[PDB]
């Protein structure tokens, strides 16, 4: 029993993209007719403060370099002045049937995999990742940086069957910790909507609205697009930001990063937080990668040592290893 | 003798065939329905032919167009 | 050498040959190698022309031609081991610095 | 002495269009005539590593170097518009018919066997199993490959077209019919005696198709991806573009034609899996395997010259698979 040549797991859990528009607080449960925030241009003059080679005793390079700064143009993306709350919506289906890949080449690693993942589910749910799931729907992890340094973050969470409405949950998010995973009736009702979910025993689609209170005309933040070197300052050297019909956005893969921050296993430091589920688990702001292939906590080895070998590790790992085929991916050589 | 094709996927009936030869290796770019080559490549071990093609310019089939090009060339 | 050498010898088949450089498009990728490529002054240039390009000594384009260089020939990691790539980082390293070193004085 | 033919073609029948897209709400959705277009947009993606390494040369340093550099990329994305929950997926389906008679034949002795065994089997039995099973693709949403997983409520409309009108209409729930029964029906036996007398040539048989899905606000649509090969070239450019027609995307005709003819449960393999497609040496592209091998006796070309050449028949079912691949069309002989 080899491992199969190619693997790919489809993904589950698919958000979509995320629109931004802006209004006034207590006007909130009319949040329906507010305008999109739009990105605008300005320009922007800046100085040199790259960490120039020490020892530098020739001032006429300095003011030298003074002589000609920065010209630069950059968008922007503002509340209106007479505004003061982000609204965020998006939404978010649920497939379920989370072991079959969708590309194989032997039968019987295949059929050894399904065997594999329905002993977990059969031994135990999936509560403990519907569970993990829902804290980070609860509190405003894809709210990445517009959460920081907010009055009030409020959430609500629509459950949708038909054109209807069949259950709403309305949540705090700055009540509700950013590193400490604690139960509660209503979080317990959306994980069994989630864990009933993604076990394939209905179909689940969810909306999710995320108001914050920032300021009147501050900024706010959208993500960034790649820009290539074929335009000028002017034609956007600097910094464009991504947008749909005329309103800013956040892409969809950001979302679904914020999502899946669940793994609080890691070998070398608990006490961090919980940073998202990847092979090779990694950060990289933080440049570092945790979960070493040197180690025997990667995905790929303890996938191979459970698999082929019927080497069960301990229940966290296998709680990762089917995180990371609920993510999905290109696996196998 | 016959090893393995070089690229998972055809380019309009084209690939390349690795065999060997004893102590040595023969890329042979070739048709794959009829079975004739068109110019052919000797190199002495599996590592000379993966670090040799790793470092082509390109990504998943440009690099088999390079490499087709590249054995197949005008030798003159 | 032959290969920098010859890329001056490109700048040189360049440079007395076609002296009509106006206004097209794509003026930002061509730019720093228009600034490289320095043609003649324009006949409408007014007195704003000792100071829009004056400070233009592009040792940019070493970096590029750097880059071309290394995705032109393979740079084996077998060598980079071993002391063949500190020696070879030497010889470009040297090289290219005596090619900037004839592109200082491009304008001056 | 009866040799083969050196040169055979068979053109093909069944010949689908391009389908399109178009988005729009669920319960307007008799008036799907104004719906708007979906459209293929750009967007960047920042990735990472997560490839399998190699155990040559995977150390702790180069893993974090790998992560100082990682790969910035610009992909094609289609999605619905945020106030929109359906998706409209249209196409058109000629049934020729004629389908025996090659288009390229050297001998002519070959080529009147040749059609006394078509001959014969039709007069043996009719088309209404191949017309069956193709009504069965049609009736659930098969052409709908990636779109239909996870859906709330699939809804195919057919109508059959004679003039610059509608002869007959049909309306089906795709969900209901099953993935993998081929259970008989009233409406599923209607349209499989159009589809039948269609390929016998008494009759001329358009066919429009319509289909409608439930995937949500602002979601995702899968239209088929086009090809580009990076060959180390200028700019790092784009690394998935998608087909489309003008401003809208769409899924080519070859995908759609691959999702009509998933008839083979005949395999010598399992045929615990399911119908997968009428092919020669019958394939699996994704599956990587290959069913159906010439070391068996049960190839299209083993078949075909023991049953016209040797008079040997075989088994029904394989005479079913035998004219399947007639009604594909493809480039036979040597």
């Amino acid at each position: 029993l080899s491992t199969a040549s190619v693997l790919a797991f489809e993904r589950k859990l698919d958000p979509s993209d995320a629109l931004m528009s802006a209004g006034a607080w207590a006007q909130r449960d009319a949040s329906q007719e507010w305008p999109a925030v739009t990105v605008r241009e300005k320009s922007v003059r800046g100085t040199i403060s790259n960490r120039l080679k020490t020892k530098d005793r020739d001032p006429a390079k300095l003011d030298a370099s003074i002589q000609s700064p920065n010209l630069q143009t950059v968008d922007v993306a503002n509340l209106p002045s007479d505004a003061d709350t982000l609204k965020v919506r998006f939404t978010l289906r649920v497939l379920g049937g989370a072991g079959t890949p969708s590309a194989c080449n032997d039968a019987a690693y295949r059929d050894k995999l399904l065997q594999t993942v329905a002993t977990y589910v059969n031994d135990q749910g999936f509560a403990e990742l519907a569970r993990r799931y829902a804290h980070n729907l609860a509190n405003a992890r894809f709210l990445w940086r517009n959460r920081v340094g907010a009055e009030a973050v409020e959430v609500r969470i629509n459950h949708i069957r038909q054109g209807e409405v069949a259950r709403a949950w309305r949540f705090d998010a700055l009540a509700i910790g950013l590193r400490d995973f604690k139960a509660d009736a209503e979080l317990d009702a959306l994980a069994e909507l989630i864990a009933s979910g993604l076990s394939g025993s209905g179909h689940v689609l969810l909306e999710v609205v995320a108001f914050a209170r920032i300021g009147d005309g501050q900024e706010v933040f959208p993500s960034q697009e790649l820009i290539l070197d074929k335009g000028d300052k002017k034609g956007q050297k600097s910094k464009t930001l991504y947008s749909v019909r005329d309103a800013a956005a956040i892409h969809s893969q950001k979302i679904g990063n914020a999502l899946r921050t669940i793994d609080t296993w890691y070998p070398d430091e608990d006490g961090l937080g919980p940073i998202a589920v990847e092979p090779y688990g990694s950060v990289t702001s933080q440049g570092k990668a945790y979960r070493q292939p040197k180690q025997k906590l990667d995905f790929y080895t303890l996938l191979d040592n459970w698999v082929l070998r019927d080497e069960a590790p301990a229940v966290e790992q296998q709680h990762y290893v089917i995180a990371n085929l609920i993510r999905g991916g290109v696996f196998g050589e | 003798k016959f090893i393995k094709y070089l690229s998972t996927a055809h380019l309009n009936y084209m690939n390349i065939a690795v065999y060997e030869n004893g102590s040595k290796i023969k890329a042979r770019v070739e048709n794959v329905v009829n079975g004739k080559s068109v110019g052919a490549r000797d190199f002495d071990s599996t590592e000379q032919l993966e670090s040799w093609f790793y470092g082509l310019p390109g990504s998943g089939l440009g690099r088999i167009e390079n490499a087709m090009n590249e054995i197949s060339r005008r030798e003159n | 050498a032959q290969i920098c050498d010859e890329a001056l010898q490109y700048a040189a088949r360049l440079r007395e040959l076609e002296p009509g450089w106006s206004a097209t498009p794509g003026c930002q990728l061509h730019d720093a190698e228009q600034l490289w490529l320095d043609p003649l002054r324009a006949q409408t240039d007014e007195t704003f022309l000792q100071r829009r390009l004056r400070g233009d000594w592009p040792a940019e384009v070493g970096n590029r031609f750097a880059n071309w260089l290394n995705r032109a020939v393979s740079s084996d990691s077998q060598i980079l081991g071993s002391p063949e790539a500190a020696q070879w980082s030497q010889e470009l390293s040297k090289e290219l610095t005596m090619f900037k070193e004839i592109l200082e004085d491009e304008r001056d």
